[PDB]
RNA sequence: GACGACCCAUUCGAACGUCUGCCCUAUCAACUUUCGAUGGUAGUCGCCGUGCCUACCAUGGUGACCACGGGUGACGGGGAAUCAGGGUUCGAUUCCGGAGAGGGAGCCUGAGAAACGGCUACCACAUCCAAGGAAGGCAGCAGGCGCGCAAAUUACCCACUC
RNA sequence: GAAACUGCGAAUGGCUCAUUAAAUCAGUUAUGGUUCCUUUGGUCGCUCGCUCCUCUCCUACUUGGAUAACUGUGGUAAUUC
């Protein structure tokens, strides 16, 4: 799959900009090829179309379907992904835990290889995990409501 | 009164409804219209003529929406040649402190006049009062009309 | 300049009853928004280094207020500026001191120390009565407290005693002739005297005559009057001076009589 | 851009005043709604101080009322007939305050039939007898008559009203700004208004 | 305790509106109107009142008590210099109000801006470039050129005042 | 605890006097014609409806899925690209 690339003179390619001319579009937050330096800011930069020609410097091709053969410099090389989830419910979906099992030891442990001291194993901090502290804030939340009515 | 429409729209007072309750008057009776009016306060009195009569005007304070609040002033009639309004004048004296003399200056103002008053003539004293804007050059309405000055409108035997 | 609201007030723009100098720099404190109006406020920091002189710089007040020794109206405040005004109580509990903000006959906020027992309440004028939703009433006061369910005979220009601890007023005074009043604004300021007479005009800017116990009659607008207690009997403690409003000649005579500028 | 200034325009004496301050955001226009009748399209417009303002384009329902016996039901808005501000607006079917429009007239009959226990104008009684008589006749013992007796002689319904049900349309008055509110609403014509606007309609067209 | 949210009140205001107050000029005496001038009726729009705008209808409004037009090395006021009394002359300029950021117009964000230490376009300028393109607005503090009779350091520092 | 997302401020100040003759502005009045971040004080359980459709165990002991920093590969003579 071709995901775009860079025209000569560095002009980038975005989607929905049919033909190959170099057009100056209004751009703002939530569009390709824009960085705001102030909120609500709108600039009018030049970009270049979708339709491929030989006027382009470089293209980005993403491997989608893998063939019979293995290209030597890429698909033979194997690199694992780094990080497990940081959120509660992603750990539940991943290792396929029940609602009742109390996650507390199903986190990925990320090694610190060296530091000249000792190796650490790091973990992230779970979010949306119920603890006793959570329930207090919800119990005091309702206590005030009843107190108000009285 | 029986004709008060000449517009491309119907004219009526707000805060009035026409009921369809009961049926028996015989020949005639209730004109199917109670009248709306209100007090103005500040020692000014609603005319009898307003409560008696029939007109639809929203810019008079005896019927329509518009308050009198803030200032109160007087003037005198100078001209009438416009519909539901008049022109008036304010004579006054401007002083100069280099001299010890005064001098005459006048301004002219328009102001709206109710269909309630219809006994106005050019030369009557008039009273007015501050209001919210009604029009570009109208900011006021009449509260009262009077004559109590030299060379009166009709012969002395009153 | 303006396109939105301003955030500076200079020295020389600022009022004269804070008694500012002119050889510290261009800016003055400016009270931040609150229940009192800035031509009736005494900002907090002006009480702490331009009156009592505990602090010496504004940075010192920032180190003091954070410690939470300061209260205002029995609650805790913790900022350089707060807009306390007429009839509020400051309370430092570490020193065991309590102040009250009230007017000299000169017309400026003095030091009126008081017992801690007195500092458990303040006197509040009623300004507006407003029926809320579902047949519930409200009060509105100059210190901007909304006290629900008042007694149904209390009306504006009365005054009410509020318990800072629980709100919910215990008692009140009714506006009547011959009751004792204090002035809170206008040319006459800080004078104490009984009501004597009222005058009404349909319209606005009704006035209220006053007479004191020195045999002088003066008048002021209605909305600068504040009630303090029944005739010749304040329900508050009073400072020295006591609304006499001496002429300048008599004030000269006192100073050269006691010969007082040394102790 | 398009503005609602006041520092233009001549004074009373025919004088002109030379250009003063540049246009500002609190003196501002923003083009007209020009709402029609069709499927609901609503746009939400940010306005000064916050507090969003709804602009309605192509409504087709409004809440009219029949305050004579005090029922108000939701009914479809069919077509414009009379627009007392301009003639051109009727031709392009533009909907604004104090127009005169047409409705289906359906729930008002249903309410009348159940409450006053009588039908309005009808083509034939043949339709009624198998079903729609089931409501009108009733099996109550005890409160066939006892309720309905109090409804009697409070249902004379006027001549100009009754004839209109047969056409299946009724003339009601828009008493809302659709471009500011986001809703059409109104009251149905009664009395002398309903005599008036008939005469204007027959005068102008036909 | 901390934070957030709906409404009411309050505070800081904001925006329109009332009455009175103005320098020179008639070799400027009639002015304003369907390119709305003045008013009536209805509607649109707007935070709201309002010819603000639109439709329909009326013919008004202003002036020798100086309108209308033209001029101003005219920002306004609190004030300043001189001075017996009465005045005359000045007020760019430390406080308050206003207007504007090269000239015009449009607009985004926000409670608040028609913002320029935000943006888009035209016009007048001026900069870089591999000639494909890209970037800019000192009436902020210093500093330079120019202009003229005529006016300071590309300094030190958030300790004071805020 | 760098970085990065998020909230808030950047409409205050500073500067200039070009425009501007009932305009600006000053005194006086008006919102009962309106808007108002923020502070301060009150407002904090229908409202009676879980009404879904899966045919009733229902995530309320807490629901849903992406972006930056980061890791790695780049383009342009040049940009807070």
């Amino acid at each position: 799959r071709i995901s775009g690339g860079n025209d000569k003179q560095g002009f980038p390619m975005k989607q929905g900009v049919l033909t190959h001319g170099r057009v100056r579009l209004l751009l703002s937050k939530g569009h390709s090829c824009y960085r705001p330096r102030r909120t609500g800011e709108r600039k009018r930069k030049s970009v270049r179309g979708c339709i491929v020609d030989a006027n382009l410097s470089v293209l980005n091709l993403v491997i989608v379907k893998k063939g019979e053969k293995d290209i030597p410099g890429l698909t033979d090389t194997t690199v694992p992904r780094r990080l497990g989830p940081k959120r509660a419910s992603r750990i539940r979906k991943l290792f396929n835990l029940s609602k009742e099992d109390d996650v507390r030891q199903y986190v990925v442990r990320k090694p610190l290889n060296k530091e000249g001291k000792k190796p650490r194993t790091k973990a992230p901090k779970i979010q949306r995990l119920v603890t006793p502290r959570v329930l207090q804030h919800k119990r005091r939340r309702i206590a005030l409501k009843k107190q108000r009515t009285k | 009164m029986a004709d008060i429409q000449t517009e491309r729209a119907y004219q009526k007072q707000p805060t009035i409804f026409q009921n369809k309750k009961r049926v028996l008057l015989g020949e005639t009776g209730k004109e199917k219209l109670p009248r709306y009016y209100k007090n103005i306060g500040l020692g000014f009195k609603t005319p009898k003529e307003a409560i008696e009569g029939t007109y639809i005007d929203k810019k008079c304070p005896f019927t329509g929406n518009v308050s009198i609040r803030g200032r109160i002033l007087s003037g005198v009639v100078t001209k009438m040649k416009m519909q539901r309004t008049i022109v008036i004048r304010r004579d006054y004296l401007h002083y100069i402190r280099k001299y010890n003399r005064f001098e005459k200056r006048h301004k002219n103002m328009s102001v709206h006049l109710s269909p309630c008053f219809r006994d106005v003539q050019i030369g009557d004293i008039v009273t007015v009062g501050e209001c919210r804007p009604l029009s570009k050059t109208v900011r006021f309405n009449v509260l009262k009309v009077t004559k109590a000055a030299g060379t009166k409108k009709q012969f002395q035997k009153f | 300049m303006a396109r939105g609201p301003k955030k500076h007030l200079k020295r020389v723009a600022a009022p004269k009853h804070w008694m500012l100098d002119k050889l510290t720099s261009v800016f003055a404190p400016r009270p931040s928004t609150g229940p009192h109006k800035l031509r009736e406020c005494l900002p907090l920091i002006i009480f702490l280094r331009n009156k009592l002189k505990y602090a010496l710089t504004g940075d010192e007040v920032k180190k003091i207020c954070m410690q939470r020794f300061i209260k205002i109206d029995g609650k805790v405040r913790a900022d350089i500026t707060y807009p306390a005004g007429f009839m509020d109580v400051i309370s430092i509990d570490k020193t065991g001191e309590n102040f009250r903000l009230i007017y000299d006959t000169k017309g400026r906020f003095a030091v009126h120390r008081i017992t801690p027992e007195e500092a458990k309440y303040k006197l509040c004028k009623v300004r507006k009565i407003f029926v809320g939703t579902k047949g519930i009433p409200h009060l509105v006061t100059h210190d901007a407290r909304t006290i629900r369910y008042p007694d149904p005979l209390i009306k504006m220009n009365d005054t009410i005693q509020i318990d800072l601890e629980t709100g919910k007023i215990t008692d009140f005074i009714k506006f009547d002739t011959g009751n004792l009043c204090m002035v809170t604004g206008g040319a006459n300021l800080g004078r104490i005297g009984v009501i004597t007479n009222r005058e009404r005009h349909p319209g606005s800017f009704d006035v209220v005559h006053v007479k004191d116990a020195n045999g002088n009659s003066f008048a002021t607008r209605l909305s600068n009057i504040f009630v303090i207690g029944k005739g010749n009997k304040p329900w508050i403690s009073l400072p020295r001076g006591k609304g006499i409003r001496l002429t300048i000649a008599e004030e000269r005579d006192k100073r050269l009589a006691a010969k007082q500028s040394s102790g | 851009g398009i503005s609602r200034d006041n520092w233009h325009k001549r004074r009373k004496t025919g004088g002109k005043r030379k250009p003063y301050h540049k246009k500002r955001k609190y003196e501002l226009g923003r083009p007209a709604a020009n709402t029609k009748i069709g499927p609901r399209r609503i746009h939400t417009v940010g306005v000064r101080g916050g507090n969003k303002k709804y602009r309605a384009l192509r409504l087709d329902v409004g809440n009219f009322s029949w305050g004579s016996e005090c029922c108000t039901r939701k009914t479809r808005i069919i077509d414009v007939v009379y627009n007392a501000s301009n003639n051109e607006l009727v031709r392009t079917k533009t909907l604004v305050k104090n127009c005169i429009v047409l409705i289906d007239s359906t729930p008002y009959r249903q309410w009348y039939e159940s409450h006053y226990a009588l039908p309005l104008g009808r083509k034939k009684g043949a339709k009624l007898t198998p079903e729609e008589e089931e409501i009108l006749n009733k099996k109550r013992s005890k409160k066939i008559q006892k309720k309905y007796d109090e409804r009697k002689k409070n249902a004379k319904i006027s001549s100009l009203l009754e004839e209109q049900f047969q056409q299946g349309k009724l003339l009601a008055c828009i008493a809302s700004r659709p471009g500011q509110c986001g809703r059409a609403d109104g009251y149905v014509l009664e009395g002398k208004e309903l005599e008036f606007y008939l005469r204007k309609i027959k005068a102008r067209k036909g």
